[PDB]
């Protein structure tokens, strides 16, 4: 027998509020 | 033990709610929930419009702005040229003053 | 590239801790100890021309 | 639950654990007073300006942003100082049947208006945490 | 009314600042530390001080 | 006697050089650490009122990076914007008139 | 054995449990935490937005 | 991006206000200055014709 | 009361996922009444000292920290 092990998310952040300001920054 | 797919969600903790079950249902929900809310916060929904807050909408809103500017400084800098070699060109602000009191602006 | 500005300590940060002014009064002594050794350095150097 | 408020503090898993049954956020949300499921207060969608326009899922799988984020900002503020703060909180094991009559007959949005005051409080009390630790950097 | 809000034997701080100003424009430590280019590019300054 | 104290002045040197990059470094930490505890400290004094000026800061800001200028929206939707600012609204209705751009 | 399954719909066994009971952590140390590109969320026991 | 970590590391810690420790406020180089310059202290011409 | 958030409509740097805090929270401000949420936070920081209670008192705590100051 073997057990299935579910393991919780564990995330970093992607965006900084909820838009990524260097390329938003770039363009404007 | 073959896969059995757990059908809805509570279906453990309304079997002798434990603090264990409460706090494994309460994980894997949220985590369902975030995987979901990411995915439409950055893409968005299945149409698009440029008129859209997510991530990629935004961002290709100030592109298409982007361009256009770059023209509009192209059609600008022809101006300037064209009125340079004494051949009078329109421009964006306008002709300024007409011929009258004041004189004629949209010389070199 | 650095900002002649980086060394000053505005006006209320010394007041909420109050050894940055003491720190501030370290670097005005430090200051007169470096002008001191300059005038000895020219002070030796004239010497030497004279004998 | 009130022995385990009185033994372990601001650690809510043990607290649950004493009580057996029971989910850390649902010991927070009854040493509160506040219900659960989040229908039950501004169930519609005029007295909550933009909550009207908030989205949610339809006859299936509630999920509660209201609730979760107060029990969440009010597990980490040692529930003594809790139940200084507020007279909401229960304060004794005999002080509960009291404090629910007291509460009763109040408005769906008077629940909303407490548990929210309460929350925003805790986030001040914290910040004013950092704030002192940051000082303590700065010497 | 000007004058008692500056000073504020306090008399005569505005000639001493007025001086000591002026004498502190001409840099006399950065020329004398190390010559003719220093002094060359800094004539017009020391010349009006 | 001249070139022994210029040698152990060259000597002494670097050792200050490297204090004072040391000195520039905790001096821009401790301005950092200074930003921080005045946020915590207006959060923690009046939070309502803080949380509302950080939100208003925040959306600012990005208008501000994205190259966006203008009036808010919701502001000018509305009819009292309007019943206000009468005589400007006067003096540009005639200037645009009169140039025949109306 | 154990299988690190990663997904929620599905039949399980166990859960690794999160950090729920915590320890102490001084200032310095969550300071150097907090920075992006070192800043982990864990959604399970966050609240829902 | 400060005020966004700032915050971040406000809200979204699961730390209870208790748990989080006191930091330094003396790094052992400047104790170790502070006694070496205590001990050297603590050992510590009229102009002639 | 007021739109809250919805005031800015074009630009909204909130994020359901990554600031869940933030968003909730920005809903929320609006019901409040301030003057009782500056009453409560003063009780609990003063709750908070007299708990530990049982100059910079606060920078300097431990014995040592004075002497070396």
């Amino acid at each position: 027998s073997i057990v299935r092990n579910y393991k919780p998310l564990i995330n970093r952040l992607k965006h900084y509020n909820g838009y990524d300001i260097n390329y938003i920054s770039k363009i404007g | 033990p073959p896969e059995t797919k757990l059908p809805y969600p509570t279906y453990w903790s309304d079997k002798k709610a434990d603090t264990d079950t409460l706090l494994y249902e309460q994980i894997i929900q949220r985590d369902k929930i975030n995987k979901y809310s990411l995915i439409r916060e950055t893409n968005g929904y299945d149409p698009f419009s440029i008129y859209g807050f997510s991530n990629k909408e935004y961002i290709s809103r100030l592109w298409h702005t982007l361009k256009y500017y770059q023209d509009l400084k192209n059609t600008r800098m022809k101006s300037i040229t064209s009125t340079s070699q004494k051949i009078p060109s329109a421009s964006i602000w306008g002709n300024g003053y007409s011929g009258y009191g004041n004189g004629i602006t949209n010389t070199t | 590239h650095s900002h002649p500005s980086d060394m000053v300590i505005p006006d209320h940060l010394a007041e909420l801790i109050p050894e940055l002014y003491s720190f501030q009064q370290l670097v005005d002594s430090e200051k007169r100890l470096d002008h001191f050794i300059h005038l000895r350095n020219l002070h030796m150097k004239r010497m030497v021309a004279q004998w | 639950l009130l022995k385990g408020i009185q033994e372990f503090g601001a650690d809510w898993y043990k607290v649950a654990k004493n009580v057996g049954n029971k989910s850390p956020e649902q010991c927070i949300l009854r040493f509160l007073q506040l219900p659960i499921e989040d229908k039950f207060l501004y169930g519609d969608g005029n007295g909550l300006g933009p909550l009207k326009y908030a989205p949610h899922l339809p006859f299936s799988k509630s999920e509660n942003p209201v609730l979760s984020t107060i029990a969440f900002l009010v597990g980490l503020v040692n529930p003594k100082t809790v139940q200084s703060m507020t007279q909401r909180a229960i304060q004794s094991a005999e002080s509960i049947k009291s404090q629910k009559e007291e509460i009763s007959d109040q408005k769906p949005i008077e629940h909303i208006k407490e548990g929210s005051e309460i929350a925003i409080s805790s986030l001040g009390y914290r910040s004013h945490i950092f704030a002192t630790n940051e000082e303590r950097q700065m010497n | 009314r000007l004058l008692n809000l500056y000073n504020d034997n306090n008399r005569h701080n505005l000639l001493n600042d007025v001086v000591s100003f002026l004498f502190s424009a001409i840099p006399l430590q950065q020329v004398l530390s190390q010559p003719s280019l220093l002094i060359d590019q800094f004539s017009p300054v020391i010349s009006q001080s | 006697e001249l070139n022994e104290n210029a040698r152990e002045l060259e000597q002494i040197k670097p050792k200050i050089a490297l204090q004072d990059k040391e000195i520039t470094s905790v001096l821009s930490n401790l301005h950092e650490s200074n930003k921080r505890y005045r946020f915590f400290k207006k959060i923690s004094e009046d939070p309502v009122k803080a949380l509302n000026e950080c939100i208003a800061s925040t959306s600012n800001a990005l208008k501000v990076l994205s190259g966006d200028e203008g009036y808010n929206e919701d502001m000018v939707r509305r009819a009292n914007f309007y019943k206000e600012n009468e005589a400007m609204l006067r003096e540009n209705i005639e200037v645009i008139l009169s140039n025949g751009r109306m | 054995k154990v299988v690190d399954i990663d997904d929620p719909d599905m039949m399980v066994d166990s859960f690794t449990m999160p950090n729920i009971s915590h320890s102490n952590i001084d200032y310095q140390t969550l300071l150097a935490n907090s920075d992006h590109a070192k800043f982990t969320i864990e959604p399970g026991v966050l609240p829902v937005g | 991006i400060s005020s966004n970590d700032a915050f971040n590391m406000l809200s979204l810690t699961t730390v209870p206000c208790d748990r989080i420790e006191k930091s330094r406020l003396f790094s052992e180089k400047t104790i170790r200055y502070l006694m070496q310059k205590q001990h050297e202290m603590k050992t510590q011409k009229p102009l002639t014709p």
